[PDB]
């Protein structure tokens, strides 16, 4: 029982580690999500729904799996109640629930872990809710930031000291990519996108090419 | 069967008789149509008595299973679809006779302003609704006479106790014109119910202050 | 009910009624029967007004979760495939009473011409579907109407305005030849709705140019 | 489970090994698939979709299982929405997905590697893409060539000092083929197929007998 | 609908008309109702405008998933049996309405004959079929007066060009006589659709060639 | 796993090389199909489609379940399309399948090597296709003459040094006897042929006095 | 539909005409109606094309499939049983109108003597069948002038040849009695096709051997 | 993989080498049975269908399961085309497929040996079919006699010793009985397939008749 438990977390954290790592901290506009993927078309990011949005690190095939899953929920919850009943304190939820039962039941666990961020309605004022989803089901609320994936330790600490609330985007952005190089790194190796609280509806924005280009500089 | 609801500054009211037939005859006197559904909602339910209750029973039911679940209510707009769906669900039996069409009357707490904030939704046996934008509404056979008649009393709500006297009398002239209807029991003491809901939540209205408000109308038209 | 569509240059106008009855007896003053459905795309349907709604939101989520899961936007050709097979599987209960009958306007993002990337969309109850090359359409019990008025109006229509002018004649005339379908109503000032769609996108007109839309039609047909 | 997982990637990326090798490679007019294949008739590259083609390494029967997987999931989704919406992309994410599950849950992974190519639709402008997927649905998108099946390195690093983006069908080809000696040669034990980005509706065309020789002579 | 096809010296030739309607009403001015299906087969489809394009697009996409799982295409033989199948597999829905009558043209690459591989096949609603034995084969309610046309001036089919004319000449009489087949619009510049096939493969003909022929019609029938 | 596989492949091997051995090579006529078989109703060749037959080495009872599903396959596949859409290249691919899933699922392997064979139709011209399937589903293209069962080694360099192509069905009968003694009379032998110049089914057996005539 | 076929002595002929009929009208001309099943043996079916037709392709592929399945081909008594139940099957659409009524001629290799190895076998649609011993039979919409015409034309069977003869007289005289039913057409040289059966096997007659025997016919007829 | 089919194959292989043993010959007049059997009331030789017999060793459970799923396979064969069309080779087939499955799937594998035979129907001259099916699904064609369970070879050699085609019905017996102790009525389960009975040809020799015919 228990060697097997610790064989499963184990290949999941080697897994884990040995990914490209990614952060997603609050701004003052919203939340942002920089990860390292030098692909052209394939994504670790991504929008879950209005205000809700997505990153993970590990295995692409399952936190991709994991992310179409979430959309799923996402847009059924929407669509059977109403748009605005869906939050990412519930995606998290289902992401624990949904990783705990793959990790005990599954022939293989998921290499995998998961951030989910939700931003404010347009024109409340609320505070960003970062989420934390772990390959075993754990779940963790942060107030500021989130690390994943590959060397964390450099990286958070990096952040716990450069990190300071209400940044602007452009701060906020370096301060994440000087976190992620302590663990030469432009537009061909990050992938960039933003939950925009200052959108009407959809918040999700990626920021790419020229844009990305001159937010570094 | 006739309920109605209205808008009043800052709050709604709806308000039921109490009539339950067969045919032309007379199988109840004291039925209750109109239900609190959660802290800030009342449904008021016109059709086969059986399926009126379970739809009340059921829908408060699912909400607050939600909202347990997920530890926040649902979103008025979420509350309606869930009261739609039902309908929707039902229509199979309506056309075979167990109808269940509803009236929901809400406060949204999520609204800007807390003095317009109050909901009047009115549903067709298809699950079809619509928020009404116009003050007043009314479901079940009297709808139509109390419809016309608070197209002229509306003018004179002007708080909680003008509303609901505008509901009770429109409730009287369904009754006056609509043997399914109830009207008030002064032999029996029995009285159309009502609930008000405002920032301060649903309230049952006490039955003395309907019947004082239905002793009034009967002596002001005699 | 009435809902209209029609391409002018660069762009594509939607508008419909406000109308809901039950047999004789008016229901609805002021229903809402065209939906923006994507940021390039608008839906109008007439028939049940429970099936009509529910199509239009059920169909915004579905072309929303195709983008979100493969990161694009369906093609439009894609966009209609998807409405016509909602409607060949509402094809049983629409022969039940349960009917919607949609029409689709959109701009096609990847059309060649931007000028006359407008594209109009008409359905029948099986999901047949035809793109329409004559510049406009028109679904509803007051559809014959509509689409004789623009017919003979047409021919005015040489930019967004006064395509959206043409629009609401279009629904002007339809009200007035179909009790099914509601007229401007200038006591409660309720009025069409109307979408427009171009380059930047579908964007709801607003209730007072529509307004001003429509006093000037009354005002004509009068003294 | 550790030891499971072990010699499951163990028995796959020897499986792999093992196998004859392929060669995807962008040229001038698209896409160029060139695979070591003594059989007159059995196939390891095909069409997928308008644009978008796939080679295959590793176990025939398994490989063909995953073709044909491939065809059915794209004329599904062309179907169901339009032509237009499959892409290669889409692809090579199902695949990825489908490898991974069997890997980790059928009797014996599957001993193949898998590229997906996409060009351009007619008229476009758009470079060429290659993905390859391997046994466990690890994905990587590649931007100019890709490299399947028995020894891997010698042939990448052919083509690294040899490759050209713009190089004609005949230069691309004899890039190729020299690149699969120099991981170790003629019609007879070639299988040659083209994306070809000048076609109007289906890119995918075989290169086969007297024209095949055409194209490796001089 | 009025669909024909004939065959010519070396090759076969499908046209189809493009009206549209609901009962007496003309829904559609434009609809395409021959399609093709392959690099050497062309369909057209009479009945429900739904059901005829569905067929036509998942036939082709039937004849193209064959082809590229087995690497090699359909027999012609084969192709008539998968068309049939679909057509036998709607019989239910065609009572109720949704009918699909499909009428099959091709070129076979495997004939024995070049000049006689052209192929027409007929269907029934039940699936049933035919190769066509003398020349020339209808669809859909004006196909009796297309027919009895081609019946006379099928002895003027020499070439692809005389083919292609004496098609678009059927498509005519049956506009004239079926008030559910749409003749040529002049004043729109609407004219039925042609596919013509021979070794080369099926290709769309040119609105323009259609038109220059319609009007040749026209004048010499004035 | 590896052990499973291991153990798996061993099995099949172990059982097919303790199997009589079977030829099958083209000549002039078609194919020819010879059997080392003592049994005068047990065959171990058989017909699959018009032009396309099967021949089988190792346990009876599996490779006649799988040249039972081959005949699902072909007939299948003919009612479903036409009888000219069925080939030796498909039935051979779906055996692959077959024997892949087999081998890494079923209780036992298969201990069976299977080999299909397709002539032109009548009037045709079409070289001879040999393919030869194993027991785990591996498959091969082969344009002179197929090995299978027993000690192969022999049979196959014998073919090697006394095959040409395009042999009399006597001479082509004479060499594949001789290959296989090299690991026989009527009464031990089974034969037949695919036959392409019979007008529709090319799969014909050589039996008795008429085979005693070419031997 | 005419389908006749009878005995003659050591074989068994069978013959169909040409007709495709839908109501009133003619919707073909050169259908075939009498399949050679196997080796041996051929079966003729009338009613509806499609189902006909159908059974027929169905039914050889049965046959051939039970035989390469077991080394040995159905015996005849086998071969009706499967033929009788693909019938009694269809029982629900042929009363639904996709009516398969067959017919069944073939030679019994295993009979006792070649003299009388040929067999005649007849169907209803419930699947009920009887080998005749009676030397002839008919099915379909003509089959009753057919079967008159044979029973005063049977004594003149003697070989083959007046075999043929006297079916394609038979179909000849159900052409005459019954319009869904097609005779010789001279003018496209379309005749009935026809299957004969002996110990040599099952084989189809060409088409220029049945044109001479309806000139010969037609030529009796008129003097 | 290789362990648990040895220990199948061994475990069939003792149980069958415990059971008591049967042997079938072909003789003048058809087929013979003659097992040893104390039982009054059990069988192990049973008709399966007109012309066809069975016969088994082993555990009866299971031989006895193997006999019912035979009759119901001929029964609903004949039934299905003509009852011409079932034959012994049929049945022999099917019992190899069948005990295939059992001896790789079942959770043991069936202690049985089966033979099966086939005389040739009434008025027609036709060598008597025997079949052999063991525990693992192999299968064999037998030309003149099949021994099976407990120690087979003793009786094997007796009968290839004694053994003589189209012997009479006393002989056969004789010498099978003789081959068995290599034994009166009251330990013998004898029957016969009579080629000239007119439908069913299967008979058994018991109690007084069976006397007789020892004497
Ligand atoms: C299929 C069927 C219908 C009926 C029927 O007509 N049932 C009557 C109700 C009735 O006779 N009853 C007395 C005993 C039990 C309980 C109840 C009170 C009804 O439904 N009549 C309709 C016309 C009606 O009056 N509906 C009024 C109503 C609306 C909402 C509500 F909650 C209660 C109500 F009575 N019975 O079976
Ligand atoms: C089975 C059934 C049908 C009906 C019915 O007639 N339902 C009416 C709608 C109605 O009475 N209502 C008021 C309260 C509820 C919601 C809505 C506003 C309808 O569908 N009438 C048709 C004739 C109609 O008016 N259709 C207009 C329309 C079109 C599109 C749209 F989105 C909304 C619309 F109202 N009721 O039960
Ligand atoms: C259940 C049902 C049937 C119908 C109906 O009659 N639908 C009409 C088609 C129609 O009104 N439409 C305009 C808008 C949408 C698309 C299409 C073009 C039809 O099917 N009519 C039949 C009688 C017809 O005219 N069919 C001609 C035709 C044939 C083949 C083809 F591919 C297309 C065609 F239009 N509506 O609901
Ligand atoms: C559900 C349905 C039935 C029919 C129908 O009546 N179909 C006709 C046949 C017809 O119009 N066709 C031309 C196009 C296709 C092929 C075929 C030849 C038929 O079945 N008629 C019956 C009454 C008939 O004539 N049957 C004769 C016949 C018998 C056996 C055979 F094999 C073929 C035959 F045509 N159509 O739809």
């Amino acid at each position: 029982m228990e060697q097997a438990m610790r064989e499963r977390s184990e290949l999941a954290r080697k897994g884990i580690a040995r990914a490209k790592s990614v952060v997603a901290l609050a701004y003052a506009g919203g939340v942002l999500f920089v990860a390292e993927n030098p692909s052209r078309s394939l994504q670790k990011i991504s929008e879950l729904y209005d205000r809700v949005g997505f990153a993970a690190a590990g295995k692409f095939n399952e936190f991709d799996n994991l992310r179409r899953g979430g959309i799923q929920f996402a847009d059924t919850r929407g669509y059977a109640y109403d748009r605005r009943d869906v939050t990412g304190r519930q995606l998290a939820n289902v992401y624990a629930q949904t990783l705990g039962t793959i990790f005990t039941e599954q022939a293989k666990p998921y290499e995998v872990e998961l951030c989910v961020a939700e931003v404010a309605h347009y024109g409340e004022t609320k505070r960003p809710e970062l989420y934390r989803i772990t390959y075993d089901g754990s779940i963790a609320d942060e107030p500021h930031f989130v690390v994943m994936g590959g060397t964390t330790e450099p990286i958070a600490n990096a952040l716990k000291e450069s990190y300071a609330e209400n940044a602007s985007l452009t701060d906020a952005l370096r301060i994440a990519v000087a976190a992620l190089r302590a663990g030469t790194l432009g537009v061909a190796s990050l992938e960039v996108a933003v939950l925009d609280a200052n959108r009407p509806r959809r918040a999700f924005r990626r920021i790419t090419g020229s844009a990305l280009q001159a937010l570094l500089v | 069967t006739t309920i109605v609801a209205l808008k009043y500054p800052g709050g709604v009211v709806m308000a039921g008789d109490r009539r339950s037939t067969q045919g032309n005859m007379i199988s109840g006197r004291d039925v209750r149509k109109v239900y609190i559904t959660d802290d800030y909602t009342a449904t008021g339910i016109a059709g086969t008595a059986a399926v009126a209750v379970e739809f009340a029973r059921l829908y408060a039911v699912e909400l607050e299973h939600y909202e347990k679940l997920e530890g926040v209510p649902l979103t008025f707009a979420g509350k309606i679809n869930r009261l739609a769906i039902m309908v929707r669900g039902n229509l199979a039996a309506a056309m075979q006779g167990l109808l269940a069409l509803p009236l929901l009357a809400g406060y949204d707490i999520h609204a800007s302003d807390p003095q317009s904030a109050g909901r009047i939704v009115s549903f067709d046996a298809a699950g079809g609704w619509n928020i009404e934008e116009e003050g007043y509404q009314a479901v079940g056979s009297g709808s139509l006479f109390a419809k016309s008649s608070m197209k002229k009393l509306y003018s004179q709500v002007t708080d909680g106790d003008s509303g609901l006297r505008v509901a009770v009398e429109a409730l009287y002239d369904a009754a006056d014109d609509d043997s399914a209807t109830g009207g008030p029991d002064l032999v029996r003491g029995i009285f159309p119910t009502a609930v008000i809901i405002d920032a301060d939540g649903a309230v049952d209205v006490p039955e003395s202050r309907i019947a004082e408000l239905a002793r009034a109308i009967i002596e002001s038209r005699s």
